């Protein structure tokens, strides 16, 4: 609400999610925290799970 | 019997052969998503010889496709409309077309 | 992220097909991770990057 | 006679697939202590217990030294 | 008595006190038994030992450190056949952990 993503649709505002990685050992959270973007429908067709983890590896970077 | 298995198929998109006849060989239990990566599969040995490759693999991109349009896409509004005397690929083309740009 | 993306927008858009609109995401979505170092064979480049971003942090300590 | 001489091999295998594990995970064991704790957990111990156990055997080894 | 036996030796072994004439290693040895009666966790979920060596593998495949990869899973594969188990592979893993560094040792 602070920026201006939330002037958008609300679909695609909600469809993004914090996903948490699993749990390191003695670590910070700047290590494990990256966004997930979550897709459920005919848009899976094109957005398969092969897209959704080498996207996982460019936010990685 | 054979242009009238590629009748439905196209327009309708019904695969009906007991014994195993058309070419397109659907395999059932793909109830998810994976209708357009599976489900569907060219038999090469069903293919008859007044039907060369390229034209077997544009009747199965529609007879999927409408498929796809009543399973996952669920929009069931279609009635979707020498070898055999140069009409294969006159009204095929045309069925590529129009469900593809629909679809 | 931008001429991929600029290679990305024209090859799906102008596509009668559903299958060429699958295929040319992909194109985009592999030169990303060949265009940076996310590779198999850039990793060793990203592994001597890797050292750089330590001295960001070692300056900061 | 053979067979008392295929376990010794078939057990020397998996000690040293353990200290593989051990160290891709980076656990500070070595490959003496990994077989004390392999060798406690065969009779059938809580190991939530046991890791709290050398957590802190490891953390009042520090306040000596 | 051969767990009484082992419980010596892991104080012997991780605290280096090799000599059990030392007060150090009996303070260790009581620490350490005090700390084996006190039951403070839950039972070891298998299921969620198997969803973290799964999720191991895919940190592999996803580093593309495949010759680690496939040794994960021939591994955890050939062990996990023949309750013990997923409480070995918990205890190692929270044991230390935390570096993705290369043991190859293959």
């Amino acid at each position: 609400r602070a920026t201006n993503a939330q002037f958008d649709s609300p679909e695609i505002l909600r469809r993004l999610d914090v996903r948490l990685l699993e749990v390191s050992p003695g670590d910070t959270g700047w290590d494990v925290f990256s966004l997930d973007y979550h897709v459920d429908g005919p848009i899976a067709t094109v957005f398969t799970r092969e897209c959704m983890s080498h996207y996982l590896r460019v936010f990685n970077f | 019997p054979v242009l009238s298995f590629l009748y439905r198929w196209i327009y309708d998109g019904e695969l009906e052969d007991t014994y195993h006849e058309f070419f397109v060989a659907s395999d059932p239990t793909v109830k998810t998503d994976r209708l357009w990566h599976d489900k569907y599969t060219l038999r090469k040995s069903m293919i008859p010889s007044f039907m060369t490759m390229d034209q077997s693999r544009k009747v199965l991109l529609i007879g999927k496709s409408i498929n796809f349009l009543h399973q996952v896409c669920h929009d069931q509004t279609p009635t979707t409309k020498t070898d055999l005397e140069n009409a294969f690929q006159g009204k095929i083309d045309a069925a590529y077309f129009e469900t593809s740009k629909y679809l | 992220l931008e001429c991929s993306w600029d290679e990305l927008w024209n090859k799906v858009q102008q596509a009668q097909d559903l299958d060429h609109i699958i295929a040319a995401h992909e194109v985009f979505l592999d030169t990303i991770i060949s265009r940076c170092l996310l590779d198999s064979d850039s990793r060793a480049l990203l592994n001597q990057l890797r050292a750089v971003f330590d001295q960001i942090i070692e300056l900061q300590n | 006679a053979a067979a008392a001489a295929a376990n010794l091999n078939a057990v020397r295998e998996t000690m040293d697939v353990l200290l593989e594990i051990s160290r891709i995970l980076n656990t500070g064991l070595d490959m003496e202590t990994l077989s004390i704790c392999v060798r406690l957990c065969e009779q059938g111990i809580n190991p939530e217990a046991l890791s709290s156990v050398i957590k802190e055997l490891r953390k009042a080894t520090e306040a000596l030294k | 008595a051969q767990q009484e036996r082992d419980v010596r030796e892991l104080v012997r072994g991780v605290a280096g006190l090799q000599d059990e004439a030392d007060p150090n290693f009996q303070l260790a040895l009581n620490f350490a038994w005090s700390n084996f009666r006190f039951h403070r966790f839950l039972d070891v979920n298998s299921h969620k030992i198997e969803k973290t060596i799964e999720g191991i593998y895919e940190k592999f495949v996803i580093h593309s450190d495949l010759s680690k990869a496939a040794s994960w899973k021939r591994l955890t594969e050939e062990f996990l056949n023949a309750d013990a188990h997923y409480s070995i592979l918990s205890l190692l893993l929270c044991l230390s952990d935390s570096p993705s560094n290369s043991s190859y040792v293959e």
